[PDB]
């Protein structure tokens, strides 16, 4: 999903 | 999402420091010109990025460079997008000019052309086409040759990825096949590939498992059949477009219809239409024959393809038990090619089930017979020796050049003379990136069979049995041509023993050599050695041991015993080749097993996950046979049962997750077509 | 064809003596100075068997693992 | 002999596969390359008829100008 | 009697004046190591005897020399009489030391040895053996080396003197036949040459007829022939030692038996004894054969051998009109030896007499394809030139040795460098030796074919049809080789015309080259040539223009106007050229006339009494053919009349009774074995 | 004849 790969990088950045 | 991620490899590549500057560049050029003065480019050599810069109390200047895969040179604009990032994303101390000069050079093996593309400080950007024989000479680029440094770009980076032993330590793989449409992009690189199957010939070919190039055995074959092993659901849309071609283009239909039957190999629904398509493209073929005293260097070139497309028929006829059929296909194919070593393997082959064990060895017996690159690196050897070949003045530059860094951590992650740093640490996972990978390094090049030279050379001298060494080093290794004579010689002692197999060699004799001999003793040695218990009154075995072991129980098929090995060479460190192994048992058993499971699912997973961290660790991010492997994954779990099993490694986070899931979208995004 | 070359010896000769000289030493050590041969050798007629043969087997194919 | 050596030319071919190499370019323009051809050639029982021929001649000769 | 001719001969021998003393010697020396290391030293030179005088005012050494053949070198005691007979005749003047120094040189080719015998004022004497290619070597003579100078000599004499090309002018051939007792003589030279029979190989060969020296072809060979040609009731004597021989030297079988049949070919008694020992020598050998894969240097040797008795057999089968029988022995000749001309030769008359004319020319197509001497002669040119090459010094030595001559007398007898002196007048006639002799010269060497070298340059011009000098010049000549093949054509126009021969020769090309067309022109130009009718409304023609239309004549077989042309060209001055032909004519006519008389014993008596006369003049008083000659008459005349009609002869005397009487004396001697 | 020869010798010398 497009969805999961996008929450992991907004997460990446913390 | 794919963006974020690629911007994220482009700012987490090596740096190698440049001895003296522009070594990088003439080097680069003088390959170049033995490579087309010596009559086979091949795909020639990797594409650079080169950084130059200028130390200011010191009015020196310098470089910096790396090797890299899988940008798409389409045009400039990949290529400028990749250097822009590099360059906005630099940190350099006062001491280091902001004038900085990058240059990405992409080798296109089509017009033995070097593209450089020369970006500098005040954004502007010049592309230029050098010829290296001609010295001198710098082109105009047409959008024709822009297409063939596109295909050379893909073809190489396909090639490269799947052949370890070619690649460079620090080379960044970049997912080529990744874009804002996944379909689209890969329909892209498939017809790409198709619409240069006329120029197969030219593109090179791995001289280890052919003795020439033919339509079926070269680079570009062998690039799209490895990229449509991992897009499956797109090989109807390859086929009608390969068929759109032949109407095209029917003087070139030999080429089409070969890649035709290549896809569809070794596919089972489509069976039925591989057979029919090598029916109407063998039959007439059998016709340029006969007509013909002229024998023009053409007829060689026809020659080689029909008894390719024979070995394919006789292939799909053994696998099938059906003995008879085969033997009257393989025979036609030895006639039409005495030179193929293909053609008589599959005859031995075809003796060999028909239990004509004489024959077979007739047949094999009847059978015909690295760019100097990598001083820059020195491996860590488990933590045993430092790896450290800087100066003074080298290192405060590349400090320089990488100011963010802290200089201590820096000089931790040098290797020789390349800083193996990776900033964004996507595919991230403690156990491996900051423990076992820091140790023994990457694994690539011709010594990645295994791991001997690579651990403590205490390791090594540990190992009691020397034969264990000494039938695992590089120089003796079975090679591709001996491997499959190996594997013919096993195939006959798995039913009548070595002694069997003896005297059948006296036979042959009776209707003698020495090569061919040796492996006699190579697989007598090998044999004893697979009958090796290797414990309880309790002794202490190193994971190296296992691994070697393992890898010769492989050798001898006994694969109940080889995956027990290689599993427990894993149990006490990481195992980077006993991993590798395993997975590859896991994608395609051996054959003759009863339809046993030898590896479940968690325990694949469990391995995987480990592998694709490692991978990333040294900057390959394009992996596609990990992309194979999640897709069969994928068809007997489910996607989200796969996803549940990744989840709950102990070892998982945001960063290994990154790269996971951008996988996994990617193959999403391919079932839908 | 179907001659009959007499030799001397690489001088062959025929019955109405035309002389066709052949291979100067690639010739047989079973064969003498005034020995007689017995030329034609390349026969293309069964050139025709093997392609039924192979069109033969390549039907058989076809039939088992193509059609209905 | 009575062979039959199938081509791919130099490199000649047996049904069962040996290959004897024969003449670089001193074979025909009448041979192709996965041509067939008919080894042998070399008849040494055709010697003794001239042999006969040679004393049946040398025994007229004798008859007519030498005896009684 | 034969001694006191001897003797004469002796003391009438020519001089020749050495331009720098020592140059003769040196030449022959060179002469003979230029032989040796050419590979083919044949008979070597002819035997020659060097004077060394000193000229006493002047402290000058100076030599005279000439050439001689006949003198037999048994040992050292005949050369040894000679050089004592010369040097106790001399008559030499007070400036002339009475120290002189007699050489004389045989040379050796069985061992390539120059055998020297050196006589001193003394009368002591030395002989030496000279190795000219091991240069400073000087050897110790043994009996055998003695008796193959025996041999030498004599095989060189008889070839020498049937074959007037190969003669010097001023050569002294002595008559090596005679001696005390005739026969025994006569069996001695026939003992020798038999007995080196197996070493025929070693004494050279004619290459105009024949390729290669063989068993039948060589000067050993044919020098035997020549001799028993003038003592045919020796041949069964010969016979019978050859049979000896055989007994004894079983080894060498095949020379005595190729001998045999060699002797006894062209005699008609002996016709069935040469077939039979021709079945004897040919159906064995006919068996070395087959048993032969190692092809030895001595089955080309046999091959050959084998070949050239065929060509015997089928040469009598087509003189018996058997062609049947001939072509099935010629066909099976041309293949054992397709290098053989004589082959392919007798093949073409097979064809020609069973009227096969196409098979004929294709047998003729295909078919396979001067001892610097004599710089001291200058011809006379029928008194037209002055033949003086002496310098005053010279001159007065030459009169110095030569006492007894008056010296006007002397100078008209010297012909450039060398004085034609013949003291004792053996031979002589007034007609020959006082005017026809005097103009012309000796008539020898290549040129001697016909007199339009040796006739005034005007006698050549005042000829007006070009093509009569043209069709008889000596580089044109038709050489033996091709001679044999215009005769073959001849017998073909003889048949069908000319025209009916072209046509052949395109029959020929419709189953197109150059050679064989030059001599198709050449005898359409002879043919057309032979058809002049050269007279009266009373012209006026010269000797030579009658002699050259006569030699046209019998080169296309118009024998009757041949015969009456050459006649003609004998009443105006004597021509030693029509001579001779009339001579042959007679000896042995041609073989399709209707058994005719073309000349009465009358008038060759007349022509061969003057022919004696000439070549006694000039130093030939060995003079085989003439034996033969007077043998035929003596045949069919008996001695008593023959003599009679000799008597009759208006130029008869003393002087040439003495050599005639000495010819027919030993003609006598052999009519009682 | 062998007295034919010696009789034109011995004339020869006059």
């Amino acid at each position: 999903y497009y969805l999961n790969l996008n929450q992991d990088e907004e997460s990446l950045l913390r | 999402g794919y963006q974020f991620l690629n911007r994220d490899i482009f700012k987490s590549c090596p740096r190698i420091m440049e001895r003296q500057f522009g070594e990088c560049l003439h080097n680069r050029t003088h390959l170049i010109k033995d490579l087309i003065s010596s009559g086979n480019v091949g795909l020639g050599p990797i594409e650079i990025v080169h950084m130059s810069y200028l130390n200011k109390h010191e009015k020196e200047e310098f470089g910096e460079y790396f090797y890299v895969t899988g940008i798409e040179v389409s045009g400039p604009a990949m290529p400028v997008e990749f250097l822009e990032v590099l360059k906005s994303s630099k940190r350099i101390s006062k001491n280091i000019s902001n004038n900085i000069i990058l240059t990405y050079c992409c080798f296109n093996f089509f017009s033995n052309l070097d593209i450089r593309i020369r970006y500098d400080a005040d954004d502007t950007f010049q592309t230029t086409a050098i010829d290296c024989n001609k010295e001198t000479t710098d082109l105009t680029m047409t959008e024709k040759m822009w297409e063939e440094t596109f295909a050379s770009s893909v073809i190489r980076a396909i090639i490269t990825n799947t052949n370890p032993e070619l690649k460079p330590p620090g080379l960044v793989e970049c997912p080529f096949y990744v874009g804002k449409d996944t379909i689209s992009s890969c329909k892209k690189i498939i017809e790409l590939l198709c619409r240069f199957l006329p120029r197969s010939l030219n593109c090179g070919w791995d001289s280890t498992k052919s003795m020439q190039a033919t339509i079926v055995n070269n680079y570009l074959m062998y690039s799209l059949k490895s990229f449509i092993a991992i897009t499956p659901s797109l090989v109807d849309f390859t086929i009608d477009y390969l068929k759109g071609l032949t109407k095209k283009d029917p003087i070139h239909d030999i080429y089409y219809k070969t890649a035709m039957i290549t896809i569809l190999d070794h596919i089972e629904t489509k069976e039925l239409d591989m057979i029919t398509i090598l029916n109407e493209t063998l039959d007439p073929l059998l016709s340029l024959l006969n007509d013909l005293p002229p024998r023009d260097a053409d007829s060689a070139r026809l020659m080689n393809c029909m008894s390719d497309l024979l070995n394919i028929q006789t292939n799909f006829l053994l696998n099938r038990g059906d003995y008879e059929l085969a033997l009257g296909v393989s025979n036609t194919s030895t006639e039409l090619a005495l030179d193929s070593f293909e053609s008589w393997y599959n005859l031995a082959r075809c003796h060999i089930k028909k239990e004509e064990y004489e024959k077979a060895l007739f047949a094999i017996n009847s059978m015909p017979r690295r760019f100097l690159t990598s001083n820059y690196y020195k491996k860590p050897l488990n933590g045993t020796r430092e790896h450290y070949d800087l100066t003074a003045m080298e290192f405060t530059n590349l400090s320089g050049t990488l100011r963010n860094w802290k200089e201590d951590e820096l000089k931790r992650q040098i290797f020789g003379r390349i800083a193996m740093i990776n900033e964004k640490k996507i595919g991230y996972t403690k156990e491996i990136w900051d423990d076992i990978a820091i140790k023994l390094g990457p694994i690539c090049g011709p010594q990645s069979v295994n791991l001997i030279n690579y651990v403590s050379p205490q390791e090594v001298k540990n190992i009691k049995n020397i034969n264990l060494i000494a039938r695992n080093t590089i120089g003796k290794q079975l090679g591709w041509f001996s491997g499959k004579i190996y594997g013919l010689l096993m195939e006959i002692v798995n039913k009548i023993g070595w002694n069997g197999l003896l005297n059948i060699r006296t036979e042959a004799f009776m209707m003698c050599e020495g090569w061919l001999d040796d492996l006699f003793l190579d697989l007598y040695q090998d044999l004893k050695l697979s009958k090796i218990s290797l414990s309880n009154k309790d002794e202490k075995h190193s994971g190296l041991e296992w691994e070697l072991l393992g890898l010769i129980m492989l050798r001898t098929w006994h694969w109940e015993d080889a995956v027990a090995c290689l599993r427990t060479s894993i149990v006490a460190r990481f195992d980077p080749v006993s991993c590798q192994q395993l997975l590859k048992i896991y994608l395609q058993p051996p054959k003759n097993i009863q339809e046993v499971t030898l590896l479940d699912t968690d325990t694949i997973i469990s391995l995987l996950i480990k592998k694709i961290s490692y991978d990333c660790r040294y900057y390959n991010y394009c992996q596609i046979f990990n992309l194979q492997l999640l897709e069969k994954l994928c068809n007997e779990l489910g996607t989200h049962i796969l996803r549940n099993k990744i989840l709950l490694q102990p070892s998982i986070g945001d960063e290994i997750m990154v790269m996971i899931d951008a996988m996994l979208a990617w193959i999403a995004d391919l079932d839908h077509t | 064809v179907d001659v009959l070359l007499t030799v001397g010896k690489a001088l062959l000769t025929t019955q109405d003596h035309h002389v066709i000289e052949f291979p100067t030493v690639l010739l047989p050590e079973n064969v003498k100075a005034g020995s007689i041969i017995k030329m034609q050798s390349q026969n293309l007629e069964e050139e025709k068997k093997q392609r039924n043969h192979f069109k033969s087997i390549q039907a058989k194919i076809l039939e088992k693992y193509g059609t209905h």
